[PDB]
């Protein structure tokens, strides 16, 4: 019976998950876009959304410090984390990442794989699935009947 | 267009409704007692199809009641085509229910919540929560083996399934297996309260299933409430038929209400 | 919540309940059928080596909501006859046994705190 | 009858209850819950009082010789959420602890008196029972005591004394965070250092298990504020 | 009121090299530490 669950089971118990997903956080700032586990990624977005809420809390709340201290294993991400990733994340609300599945491994375990990026950094922008164009034959039918309702009033 | 509305009969049957669990509440009589009353919110409850008794069973008629809205995109050619000539939108779950040929509702008509008045004994169908596949222990209730007496990977094994001599096992054996994923019926559920505006019964007792889930109510049919139905609307209750608005929240003649003198004995 | 093998503490000024003794008085039988006793229930104890016969008086698990729940499982000797041995009592008693009055009246008659 | 001329003058919260669970049930209950407890305490005035405070509850008894009941205790512990909030209230007589649970919204309960509002250093003291009775000896007919809204409510920071080992739950394990019992003088080193195997340090940076109620708390307030203009 | 950061250290229990140098670096200032000559020759040459 796993009713009402939100974590789910990782590495060799509840410490070892969350240093995993330490590590993974770690990663994610240092590189403003990686790629894992279709499951870790889907448990790290979680963290990675929280972290950036607390990152706008302000450099001198000490519980945010704290906080980025004990998740940001290396010591330099954490200005990074306060005079980067914060500023620039001011208006959005909670639009912080942005996860995608991409295809298996190619090694011999055909992992399910998924990447995580923090939106609005210096890299290629990933292919991303683009809706079809207005210009489409079904899109221009709702076209026109979107005339005929904006007509009709 | 509302069909005849035919005079009650002792031997009649009135139609049920289809609603939400939404939780649990206490609720204290004026005698002092406390009981827990359940939630159960009448979203949408409308009459689908209509069903003759010859052709349903030859005894009774039936009446096809849906549940809560649910989208379009998500559903069946056939249920679309169902809903769209109905002239409603899909809902989610389809119940049936057994009713008398003088009690028949046209389809298309609308249910509300003010159908049961305070005071009433009703019955809740619904998928009690699904524990999927337990063990023999949790499922029928068996006794495990001593913990540390010398037991070898038996903690929890059935033990012994049948007898030596009939070399099989009988089909009525208790055995591991799915548990919880399947409809039960609870009978005889008096209900206290019911709030108008939100279209919401308090049910004394438990209610089978999570909360968040459809459960279909309908009048108690155990003998000691069989013709219990005569003061209550018998069609439905149709709320511009009175054209007076109902109390938001009525009450039974033994509820405490939320506002009380703070009652103190005597 | 009090069965059998229950150390208990006898409340009632008893020469049982009084002098002390090289083994805790212990419940022998729970009257009611469930093997489980609470307030309110007769039950059976061997105090100084003889049996005797005891009224529940308040248990250390909690019950129903606004019911008195004590730190020691007071117990008050009773005769056969239902009549209580001891002359009176004075750790609280809660109000509920009141309500049961018929089986109880010598019983309540001796106490004189009531929780 | 001469007039006696005192004081010149010269000199110049939400309940715990209102805060809904963490699961996922719709807010409609919520709304409805608030709206009966709401109404509950239009008549009944229900006042302010933490983990610590000393109350005297007033309740309808049948079998008592008057049909008021008094029980006066200090508040080991509130917990529950909506109309069924409840509180314990322990207090020793004549050497036999009693511990009372009242339920918040029961009509049975005529007056509740906050006759020391006090804080203390945690948020559940339930090892008042393997504590000294000296702690949980409090007297039936003490009187009110009222305090300046200013004080904000001091918190007492009294360390309490411990009966010898066992007690009804393991109060040294990191899990309960208690910081009112005075372990120095109760256990040892090795076993301060051994009951810390349990600790679970991750658990304060998880920063996923806490539960945000800001937003909550703002409308529950706003429909508060409008209960009582209505 | 002013911005408080931690020290930009490496780790102390990692695999890393710059871990081995924190290490490297911790048990010298231990022998910095110790006291008597006696005691510093010991630690600097109790390896083998
Ligand atoms: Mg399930
Ligand atoms: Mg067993
Ligand atoms: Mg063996
Ligand atoms: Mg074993
Ligand atoms: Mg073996
Ligand atoms: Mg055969
Ligand atoms: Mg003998
Ligand atoms: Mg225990």
């Amino acid at each position: 019976i796993s009713h009402g669950r939100v974590f789910r089971r990782l590495g060799l118990g509840p410490e070892s998950r969350i240093h995993l997903l330490q590590n993974l956080l770690t990663g994610l700032v240092r590189h403003e876009r990686i790629e894992a586990s279709w499951a870790r990624v889907d448990e790290l977005r979680g963290y990675a959304e929280k972290l950036i809420d607390y990152g706008k809390l302000g450099d001198t709340n000490e519980r945010a410090m704290r906080m980025a201290d004990f998740w940001l294993t290396e010591k330099d991400l954490i200005p990074k984390l306060f005079q980067v990733l914060a500023p620039r994340f001011q208006g959005q609300n909670g639009g912080y990442t942005r996860m995608l599945q991409i295809p298996n491994r190619n090694e011999q375990d055909r992992a399910k794989m998924a990447v995580i990026e923090y939106k609005g950094n210096c890299l290629p922008p990933l292919p991303l699935p683009r809706r079809d164009s207005n210009l489409t034959l079904l899109n221009q039918l709702l076209q026109g009947l979107r005339q005929d309702q904006e007509a009709s009033s | 267009e509302p069909w005849p509305i035919h005079p009650w009969e002792p031997g009649s049957s009135r139609v049920g409704l289809i609603a939400l669990k939404l939780g649990m509440m206490p609720l204290w009589t004026k005698d002092g007692q406390k009981h827990v009353v359940t939630l159960l919110q009448v979203q949408d409850c409308h009459v689908l199809k209509y069903t003759p008794k010859e052709n349903h069973n030859g005894r009774m008629a039936a009446l096809t009641v849906g549940g809560k809205t649910v989208s379009h995109f998500h559903k069946s050619a056939s249920i679309l085509e169902f809903y769209q000539e109905l002239g409603l939108p899909p809902k989610q779950k389809v119940k049936i229910f057994n009713v008398t040929e003088n009690a028949v509702i046209k389809p298309g008509t609308p249910l509300y919540a003010a159908h049961f008045r305070p005071g009433q004994y009703v019955d809740v169908t619904a998928k009690t929560i699904g524990k999927g596949f337990q063990g023999v222990m949790r499922r029928w209730g068996f006794k495990g083996q001593p913990a540390t007496h010398g037991q070898t990977k038996t903690h929890r094994r059935p033990g012994a399934i049948s007898t030596g001599d009939v070399a099989r096992v009988w089909p009525g054996t208790k055995m591991p297996g799915q548990l919880g994923n399947i409809d039960r019926t609870a009978f005889g559920l008096k209900v206290w309260r019911i709030n108008t505006k939100h279209n919401i019964i308090y049910v004394n007792g438990s209610v089978p299933g999570h909360k968040n889930c459809l459960v279909k109510i309908k009048d108690s049919k155990l003998p000691a409430y069989k013709d219990f139905c005569k003061n209550l609307p018998f069609p439905t209750y149709f709320p511009d038929g009175d054209e007076e608005a109902l109390p938001e929240d009525l009450y039974d003649e033994n509820v405490c209400q939320p506002g009380a003198p703070s009652i103190t004995f005597t | 919540a009090i069965q059998k093998m229950t150390r208990v503490r006898v409340v009632d000024n008893s020469a049982l309940g009084t002098t002390p003794y090289h083994r805790p008085p212990r419940c022998i039988h729970v009257y009611n059928k469930t093997g489980v006793g609470k307030v309110g229930d007769r039950i059976l104890l061997a105090i100084r080596g003889q049996k005797k016969k005891a009224l529940i008086v308040g248990h250390r698990m909690p019950g129903p909501r606004m019911t008195p729940r004590f730190d020691s499982n007071n117990v008050v000797l009773l005769e056969d006859n239902g009549n209580p041995v001891g002359t009176r009592i004075k750790t609280p008693i809660p109000s509920s046994l009141r309500q049961r009055e018929g089986e109880f009246s010598k019983v309540l008659a001796i106490a004189q705190n009531f929780v | 009858a001469f007039q006696p001329p005192p004081k010149p003058v010269i000199v110049d919260f939400l309940s715990p209850e209102f805060i809904p669970p963490r699961g996922r049930t719709n807010p409609l209950k919520f709304q409805i819950e608030r709206k009966d407890m709401l109404e509950r305490r239009k008549i009944l005035h229900i006042p302010e009082f933490y983990v610590g405070s000393i109350l005297r509850v007033t309740t309808a008894d049948p079998y008592a010789s008057a049909k008021t009941s008094q029980f006066l205790g200090i508040c080991i512990q509130r917990s529950g959420s909506g109309l069924g909030a409840t509180f314990i209230l322990r207090n020793t007589i004549e050497g036999q602890g009693v511990e009372i649970c009242f339920e918040l919204y029961n009509p049975r309960i005529q007056e509740i008196q906050v006759v020391k509002l006090e804080k203390r250093l945690d948020n559940s003291l339930l090892y008042l029972r393997d504590a000294l009775p000296e702690y949980s000896t409090f007297d039936v007919n003490m009187k009110p005591i009222t305090q300046e809204f200013n004080q904000e409510v001091p918190v007492n920071q009294l360390k309490v004394k411990m009966k010898p080992k066992p007690w009804s739950k393991r109060w040294e394990r990191p899990k309960f965070n208690i910081k009112g019992i005075r372990f120095d003088l109760c256990l040892t080193e090795e076993q301060m250092r051994e009951a810390q195997k349990w600790s679970q340090p991750w658990l304060e940076f998880d920063m996923m298990r806490e539960y945000d109620t800001s937003k909550i708390e703002a409308a529950i307030w706003d429909e508060i504020e409008a209960s009582k203009n209505s | 009121p002013v911005a408080r950061y931690p020290p930009i250290v490496a780790s102390l229990t990692a695999k890393s090299k710059a871990a081995r140098q924190r290490r490297v670096e911790q048990w010298q200032a231990t022998v910095h530490a110790a006291k008597s000559v006696d005691e510093k020759l010991r630690i600097l040459t109790k390896m083998q």
